[PDB]
């Protein structure tokens, strides 16, 4: 577990990136997303099956 | 039901549009592409529900 604060939370480069396969938000949209303020983002990477 | 949708239909509109949609900057030709979603999603209707 990662936390990350204080910081610009910039998705264009993530998004528009092909390198990836699946990516899916349950709560919230990347368009809405660049004007959405957010307190504090937790990243936990893990590898599995 | 219709998921994805360009901008909020005003009141008393109907959409029945097919064309699929696309979550990103890239374009979307034909009838498929990266991150194209088709914007009609079916009903989960069980008695079990």
């Amino acid at each position: 577990r990662k936390r990350i604060s204080n910081c610009v939370a910039d998705y264009s480069v993530l998004y528009n990136s092909a390198s990836f396969s699946t990516f899916k938000c349950y709560g919230v949209s990347p368009t809405k997303l660049n004007d959405l303020c957010f307190t504090n983002v937790y990243a936990d990477s893990f590898v599995i099956r | 039901y219709r998921l994805f949708r360009k901008s909020n239909l005003k009141p008393f509109e109907r959409d029945i549009s097919t064309e699929i949609y696309q979550a990103g900057s890239t374009p979307c030709n034909g009838v498929e592409g990266f991150n194209c979603y088709f914007p009609l999603q079916s009903y989960g209707f069980q008695p079990t529900n």
